[PDB]
Parts: structure tokens; sequence; C-alpha cells
RNA sequence: AUACAGUGAAACUGCGAAAAAUCAGUUAUCGUUUAUUUGAUAGUUCCUUUACUACAUGGUAUAACUGUGGUAAUUCUAGAGCUAAUACAUGCUUAAAAUCUCGACCCUUUGGAAGAGAUGUAUUUAUUAGAGUCUUCGGACUCUUUGAUGAUUCAUAAUAACUUUUCGAAUCGCAUGGCCUUGUGCUGGCGAUGGUUCAUUCAAAUUUCUGCCCUAUCAACUUUCGAUGGUAGGAUAGUGGCCUACCAUGGUUUCAACGGG
């Protein structure tokens, strides 16, 4: 496989075998396969059409078989301005591909690639890894500085993480997701957004009430920041579709939620507390039922 | 070339940081014990 | 490789070649140490040259406070012990009335530790208090009563600390340097000045009311039950001639 | 006055917060000098910047503790002292006379009289003749 | 180690803005140093409530020892600059509500705030500023009226 | 011994070759470096991971070598191809983490715990902290939370970021042991090197003051091209006109400054 993409890098004929190739790259040794046969590709009209959507992939992420190689991010790149104003954007976008000037200049095709390629290149670099922590807050200091962004963000994430069960009512997979919601949320298409998030915490809860300390973790970091993320916004139909089975297993429990809970009750949010009714159970089950019971009150 | 040497010399790197970690986390615990006691003197 | 003007309380032999062993970097200073070749070529005489000397610390024969310091110039100051595993001889090498380097014949049960002055008392890294001592053995978590010039028990088996003699006005000391070496008995006076220049003033079987600087100086224990042995007669410096006058 | 220069005076690392209110309008800094030298309320509330001063400034004093008495103030922000100590060499067989002189840093928390004996601390260098610092009169 | 010459000195490196580059230089003894040559982009920092942020450079404006270094722009310690104010405009924003002090209200929405340099880049490796706000807001609004 | 195994040319590597004028001392470094030795020192590098991954460990770029010559000599050389690492340059570290709180509840605790929460270092800033009773007569009942210095803006912790980046072992010789899931499965010792930070050690660096011949038919010297201070900066391991700007015009001296041997 490896002496065959060579010899494909060393190459009508070719473009049908490139065809035969798009069908393969459409359906999926192969890491370094993969990234001979994209460095050949990189130097049809329907399987282009096809390849412009999986290179755009390949240059907003690298999700599936790695996590964001910046050679793979590198290559995706090349292949996207080979297929595809035009020139500044490419020249800040492969400056980007190389981050901290290029962030500082870049601070609309050309900006659903910006935010493909920035996000792909600080894909959750690692969590700390002393250089990680000035990536992650260099990608939400962009997202922020760049609504188009925002909502192809959380398209992103929804690309990544069937939703009419999900909206209802793989564990390494959903462990995966739940991390990415959490690293979404980490931010400082809102309805979209909001139901998979839901979607990917019910999964987690039905997942953890039936690898168990990272659901757990994923769980709770998930619901303190839904927790933050209704704080943040302040819609009661989904609002309660969403919080009904929720709370209705957190029932006994709340003898994060209780400070949703607390915040989540303080005239519209009266209404929509009073939608759902349990509140003093909350208030009986501390400094911690003391400022509930006499906020609430 | 993986020989069995190579990876009984990491095995014996991971388990002494985690000796040593683990030894340290103890004499911490320790004075935090002594210091309760010279609080309660 | 400067020499021929070593601390004088080593006594070297004069001629014995130009030089005169230089101690390396280690626990003791320059002047106020005796490595390892003027111990066991000039002192006691077990080697009677340098590279035998070499030999015998090559062989793991010789350990200083617990482990061999395989070594020739290593500069082994005060207050440690020299475990000789054989011979079953266990050197501390403390001072004497007259300023040179007294050796003792320990048993092992005392030999199994060591003490030591410290210098200085502080938090090193992540709120974590540390304490150090003359010989550089900087030690974590005291207990927190330490003060500074006061004197630690290590265990020598691992380093921790199992008593601490907490100085005041009035428990058993000892001196080191200038010219009141080897002297014990820390009762008349207790100045403090600001900037040195002060004593715990001493009182022996003369009760003589003596003072040096507080840099040297440095505690035992209590008064007539002392940590460490002292040697010929717990050494008081009388007279000579009233030695030769009454015996 | 307190500005004097192109630059504003700074004391950094300790600045004052515009949200919060007091009636200091920076968190002064003031250090006690040592060796029994008691910084005095003159010093403490004059709003006079000293980045070299042995009580406000960033210097402190150590060591040597000599005597004199003033000669000049004829220098910006800086005073020179005389020493005449009593001085016998034995081809002379008499009590001589010399005097020794150099210059020593002033600060703008104490009054300054030519005649009057001041108390002058050792510190750290402060110009290329300036090595010492008064700390009291 | 640490001998001693008579007198002589060396060349500095009097930085500029645009084609930022780093050249590091060998320090006796440790901490080899950074000299920054031509430095764009610096760290700027609000002092009240306490935010960092990387920001483009715009300009020097004023210099309290040589008036040559504003025309040949250059950044030394203790300069008045002109940033972008964009990412602390966000978290003001953000975290406050007001979407919008007097004085730095006031130069929002003109664009570009003043702030003080603290490193010396020069010798350090890298450009920190802090957004002057408060007595030292009042000295330079007072500084630019000796501009103007 | 079908990877090598003790022997060792050569070469790469690692380390080391560093006439107050001089000085003899004295003081500090709360104004710098701290290599070597010695003692403590660090679980965090992928999780937009199930179309699941370099870590049972990944890459060049060359010596010695082989070959072609020059040349008048050799401690002179140019070309080419091989081949190594603690050289050079990257780089993930498997109950993805793991540990401490709160531990309600039980069952009695020395617990075992469902889930409410946190977690490196280094660099450069800006902060903040850093200062009278009840009495089983036995004891308890809440007590007033911080290291040192003569002295701190010290030590240190947290806070919000920036890191052209730091480190967080891709190394080596000896034995080969315990286990049972008999798999090249899990674990395991002695100690050589390298590395983060602190202390000690020596070594360097300035800086304090006490001290040397003959002199006034030697009394003025120095601001030029900073001579003397301040303020900010450049620099520098570092204070400091050591230099750069603006302000002030000083400083030394007849007690012999300055000069003469």
């Amino acid at each position: 496989t490896y002496p065959i993409l060579i010899r494909n890098q060393a190459l009508i004929p070719q473009v049908a075998e490139n065809h035969f190739v798009d069908i393969a790259p459409f359906v999926y040794y192969k890491d370094e396969e993969d990234m001979e046969n994209e460095r050949v590709i990189t130097g049809v009209d329907r399987n282009v059409f096809l390849k412009t959507l999986s290179k755009f992939k390949n240059i907003k992420n690298v999700y599936s078989a790695t996590e964001l190689h910046d050679h793979l991010m590198v290559l995706l790149g090349s292949r996207n301005t080979d297929v595809q104003l035009d020139a500044l954007l490419a020249y800040k976008n492969p400056t980007l591909n190389k981050l901290l000037d290029d962030t500082l200049f870049k601070d609309e095709n050309g900006s659903q690639s910006i935010k493909a390629e920035d996000e792909k290149v600080v894909m959750p670099y690692v969590l700390r890894i002393f250089f990680g922590r000035a990536q992650v807050p260099p990608t939400s200091g962009q997202k922020r500085s760049r609504v188009i962004s925002v909502l192809p963000n959380f398209k992103k994430p929804y690309i990544n993480d069937r939703l009419d069960y999900n909206y209802f009512f793989k564990a390494t997979l959903k462990t995966i997701r739940r991390m990415t919601g959490f690293v979404n949320i980490v931010n400082s298409r809102t309805n979209f957004p909001l139901h998979t998030n839901s979607v990917l915490q019910p999964l987690i809860y039905s997942i953890a009430m039936a690898s168990t300390e990272e659901v757990h973790l994923r769980k709770m970091a998930s619901n303190l920041r839904q927790q933050g993320l209704k704080c943040l916004s302040s819609v009661g139909n989904t609002f309660d579709w969403s919080t009904s089975m929720e709370d209705i297993y957190a029932v006994v429990v709340k003898p994060n939620l209780q400070q949703p809970s607390s915040l989540l009750r303080l005239y519209w949010a009266h209404n929509p507390s009073l939608y759902q009714f349990a509140t003093a159970t909350a208030l009986m089950d501390q400094h911690v039922k003391e400022a509930v019971i006499g906020p609430i009150i | 070339l993986v020989t069995p040497q190579r990876l009984q010399r990491k095995r014996h790197q991971r388990a002494l940081k985690v000796r040593n970690a683990q030894a340290q986390r103890e004499a911490a615990a320790e004075y935090a014990q002594l210091l309760a006691k010279r609080l309660s003197e | 490789l400067k020499r021929l003007a070593a601390p004088h309380h080593w006594l070297l032999d004069k001629l014995s070649g130009c030089y005169a062993p230089r101690p390396s970097a280690g626990p003791h200073k320059l002047r106020e140490s005796l490595p390892l070749i003027v111990f066991l070529r000039n002192r006691l005489k077990y080697a009677l040259n340098g590279r035998e000397v070499k030999a015998i610390l090559m062989q793991r024969h010789v350990k200083v406070d617990g482990k061999v310091r395989t070594d020739t110039t290593y500069p082994a100051g005060f207050m440690d012990v020299i475990t000789l595993d054989a011979t079953n001889e266990n050197f501390r090498l403390v001072y004497d009335v007259k300023g040179r380097f007294a050796v003792h014949r320990i048993t092992d049960e005392e030999a199994s530790y060591k003490l030591g002055k410290v210098k200085k008392v502080q938090l090193g890294k992540k709120g974590v208090p540390y304490v150090v001592t003359h010989d550089g053995r900087t030690i974590r978590y005291p207990d927190p009563n330490i003060k500074v010039n006061d004197t630690v028990k290590i265990d020598l088996a691992s380093g921790k600390i199992t008593d601490f003699i907490k100085f005041d006005a009035g428990k058993l000391v000892y001196v080191t340097g200038g010219r009141n070496l080897g002297r014990i008995g820390t009762i008349v006076h207790k100045e403090r000045h600001d900037g040195g220049f002060d004593l715990v003033h001493i009182k022996d079987s003369l009760d003589n009311t003596f003072v040096t600087r507080l840099n040297n100086v440095f505690v035992i224990g209590e008064q007539g039950k002392p940590y460490i042995s002292l040697p010929k007669g717990k050494g008081i410096k009388l007279s000579i001639a009233e030695e030769r006058d009454r015996r | 006055t307190v500005q004097s220069e192109r630059a504003f005076q700074k004391q950094p690392h300790i600045f004052n917060n515009p949200k919060v209110k007091t009636s200091k309008r920076t968190k002064r800094w003031y250090k006690n000098a040592g060796l029994g030298f008691k910084t005095p309320k003159t010093a403490i509330e004059g709003s006079y910047i000293d980045k070299k001063c042995p009580f406000t400034g960033l210097v402190s004093i150590r060591g040597k503790i000599l005597t004199g008495t003033v000669v000049s103030t004829k220098m910006h922000r800086t005073i020179v002292i005389r020493r005449a100590y009593l001085h016998y060499i034995p081809k002379y067989n008499r009590y001589e006379k010399r005097h020794k002189n150099v210059p020593v840093h002033v600060s703008p928390a104490f009054r300054v009289q030519v005649g009057d004996i001041v108390t002058v601390g050792q510190c750290r260098p402060i110009s290329k003749t300036v090595r010492f610092n008064v700390v009291k009169v | 180690r640490k001998k001693r010459k008579f007198e002589l000195g060396r060349q500095p490196a009097n930085t500029k803005i645009g084609a930022k580059r780093i050249h590091s230089v060998r320090t006796r003894g440790g901490n080899k140093k950074y000299r920054a040559l031509r430095i764009e982009t610096g760290n700027f920092s609000w002092a009240s409530e306490g935010i960092s942020k990387k920001t483009r450079i715009a300009g020097v404006v004023y210099h309290p020892s040589n008036n040559e270094l504003v025309r040949t722009n250059t950044l030394t310690k203790a300069a008045i600059v002109q940033i972008d104010a964009t990412p602390f405009r966000q978290w003001f924003e953000a975290h406050y509500g007001q979407t919008l002090e007097s004085s730095v209200e006031s130069q929002f929405s003109a664009g570009r705030l003043y702030a003080c340099i603290s490193s010396r880049p020069g010798q350090s490796g890298r450009c920190d500023g802090y957004i002057l706000e408060g007595e030292e807001l009042a000295f330079y609004l007072r500084r630019l009226t000796a501009k103007k």
C-alpha cells in the first residue's frame, strides 16, 4: 500500500484512479498511507466536489483516527488551496497552519475555512501540556473575537456529535463527544447546540447509570457547564423538554444542579421553575442549603 | 531494539516516580498531623 | 593545586613533598573540615601513602554517615560518623582541648545517628517548610518549633529527625571554632547584640565565664546528660601547669 | 510639589484600584530601616516618590553606621559630609588633625542644615561615588 | 567566569514595530537572554479588572527620555503606546454586561487606548504593557496636553 | 551464543585545559554568577480518540572506513558513497488520568462510600495575601489562622495571560527473581549518566573603611568628547554615568588637591 501510494505520487488514467481513490476516500499502515495519498492528491468535477468537502473535513478537523495532526492540517490546507482576496486569505491561513501573529492578524468561504483551520490546529491540543493551555485560550479568544463564526463552531461541534430518539429520551465515542461538549462549553445555532449538548449529557447519564469514572467526570463537567450556559443565556419549551428527565432522575439525588435550581428561580425564571413544580426538598436538604433557602424564599 | 531489558527499565522508571510520589504524599500527611498536635498543645 | 600552607590543625609532615591536599566541594567549609586522605594517612595511620588510601576508599570499606562516599578529597568535616565496617570502628571526629580533630571509638547504637546545628528554617516550594543544617542536609517537614541556631538529631537510616534540643537559657552546649575551642556548659549569661559578637556564656567545673561568636557555638543537650560522648575527660583545659603540679 | 520630570514618578508593584476608594490614593509602602532606626511620620505621609529612600524606596541599610557633619548642600538631591577625625602617627608625637569627605544620598523627607550632626548608614551603590545613605539626623 | 575590563559597551537592540524577530544572546551564568528586534505584538493587561491579552501594538506616541524614539517608533520600557482595545472591550462587554471608568469609556469608541511598557524587550525577550488607569491616566492625559 | 556480549586500533561523544597605584586586612552582596561535590527534589506531554491511536520506544547526518587525486614538502587537502549515539532534531507516556477534600447515609467505623469540587514547573508582567463558663473532676465547652530577617517589594501561595521555547529520562552495566491470567503476560533489585528548583560547598565578581617615600623658588585641578548629582532609559550575569537624553553647575583642595623622581 505504501509502495503503491509512492508510485501514485510518482505519477486521464491518473484521474480515473483518482476517482476510484475519491470513492475510497469518501468511504475512509493506514495513517502513513493516508498521509502519502494526501500528499499525492494535493499535487474531476463531481468527485472533485465530494473531495472538496472531504478536504474541508480534513482541514476543519482530524477527528476519528487521529487528533489534529499538523502535517495532516498542512496537507489538507494545501489540497483546499489547490482546489479553490483569495490570495490574502490563503497567505493568512497558511501562516495560521504554520499561530500567534496569524491569530492577531485574523482577529465568507474564507471565514468558513478560517474557523475550520483555526479549530483544527487548536482542536483541543491537550489538557495543559505547558502550551496547550495557551493554545486553548488562543482558540477561545479567536472564537470570541471573530455570529457566523460561533454558529459554525457549534455546527462543527454538532457535526462531531438518532437525533429524534436523542431529543425524545458507543461508550468511548460518547466519552470523546462528552469531552468535546465540555470543551465547546468551555468557551466564554443555539437551539441545535443546546439540543446536541442535552442529548450528550442524557446519553452520558444513561451510560453512567448503566471508563465509568471518565463518564462520571465528563457528565459532571457537562452538567456544570450546562447550568452555566443556562445562567449566561436566561424559550421554555425545549428548556422543559431537556430539564424533565434530568430533574426526574435527580429527584431523590437533589436532597451545580442545586445552583441551577436556585438560579432558575429568581419572575420569568419563577414561572419556568413552576412550570415543572421537590422545591421544599431542595430547601430542607449547611451554607449550601442556607443560601438556597434564604434566596428562594 | 526492544530487548527485554529496556521495557524493564521503563517499568522501573515509572514505578520509581510513583513510589517517590507515594512517600512524599505520606510525609505531607504526617507533617499535617504534627501541625495538628502542635495546634492542640 | 595550591598548597603548603594548609590549615595547620591538620598537622601534616612538612618533609612530605611540597603540596597538601585540596578538599573538594562538600558539606563543610575549607579550613574547618578534614578529608579522608589526612585522616587515613597521617592522623591514625592505617594506610601509608595516598594511593593506598585510594585503594581502601575504592574497596568500599569506609562509609561516612551511612553511605560509602568513595572519594579521596571528600571533606567529611565536623560531627559526622565514619563507620569502618571492618575493624568494627565508629570514628566520630570531634574537637579537642587544643584545636585538633580528636577521634572516638563510638558504640554502634550511638553511631546510628548524628546531630548538627541548623542554619535556617525556610519555606522551599509549594509551601513546604524545610530546615537546613551545617552539613548541607536540607531536610523537609520539621517540627515548626525549630528555631535558628538549634540542633536536630538526624536518624541516619532515613534523613528524618528523631529529637531536637530547643536551645534557650541553660542547656548543655559545645563550641567550635575560635580560640576558646572545646568547652562545655552554657549557664552564666546570654548576650544578644544586633549583628553578631554575642554568646551564651559558659560555665564549667572551674566556672570559666567565656564567650565567642554565636556562629562559633552549637548545642548538645541537657546538663550532665549529653547526646555525644567527648574525648579525654570531656575536654576542659584546666591547666597543664596545674596538672603537673597535682599529678 | 511632587512631579518634576518628563516621566511619571513611579513606585512599581504597588498601585491603587480606581473602583475602591481611600484617602491615600495609592497603598503607600514604607519600611523600618533596622538597627533601631525608626521611620518618621513625615516620611510616611509625605507623598514624595524617592525610589532610593531607605524607608520607602528600594534600598535597604546594613552594616556600617558612621557619624558626620554637613559641609555643603550644593548638589541636586545629594549632600556632602565631612569627618575630621583625630589622627596620630608616631613620626609626629602629637595629636594631629586630618579630615575625611564623602558624598551621601539625601531624601526629601528630611530638613538639611549646614553644620548639624548627621548619622549615616551604609547601603548599596547609588551613584558613581555615592555609596552611603542618610537614615537619621 | 566574571572577569573585569576598563571601558567599553555594546550595540543596543532599539527595536521597532513590524516583522517581529527574536535573537537569543549568550549570558554568562544561566538565563540566556533574548533581544527582540522589530517586534510587532505584545502582552497588554488591564490594571483594575486584571485581564491580559496578546495584542497587536499600534505605535508608541510618547517617550519620556528621548523624543526621537517616538519618531523612529522605538519600543523601550515606560512608553505610551496605542494597541487595539478590542479584546479588552470584548471581555468588558462579556463579563460586565454594560455593552459599551468615564475617561476609558471615552477612549473605547475612539478606538485605541494608552498603556505603559514594563518589560525591557531590548534585553528580556518580550514586551508587556499595562493600560494606564487612575492618576497615571490623569498625568498621562496631561502629557497628551504636553504633546499638543 | 544467527543482534551484540570479556579483548581492543581508529574516530564520534562527554569533561578539563581561563608611589592610596599593587596590596595586607576589614564590611556587605536584602547589588550578581553559583559550573563541580553533597542533601532534598516531578504521576499532568494524546482524549473535534470507536471506521482506536508511533511508546514493546519513531527520524536524519555524518566521523573513523572505502575510493579518486593534487602536492615541492606535511599537524595541507577536494570530490563521492556507506554506518552509530547520553551527537543533532523531534516526540507520546494506558484502572486517561490519579490524589485529597464534603463526606449525607449506613454500621458501627481505624470504615465504604453514591456524587457536590480541585490538581505541574519555567519565562515576562499586573495584582492580592505575605499581619467567660459547663464541669462525671478526668477534662471539656471554639478558639482569636501563618516562616525568617535589625530590616523588606524577602521566602512562598493564589489570581489573569503571554510563552518562536524550558524541563517533566526514546540512555547504560550487572543479576535474572516473585506471581499465574504459561503469555515472550504481569511485576522486580543494585547504581552509571542526564535534567527542574532550593540549600551547602568551593571559585569568581564588585563594594566598605585602617594603613606607605621626598616635596608649595610644586596651588589650583577638572566640565573637552558627562566634570559633579537628579530622573527615565539603553545595558549587564550586575548596582553604578558604565553609556544615551533633559534638568542642576558642580566636585577636589592649602590639613598640601595637582604635578614632579
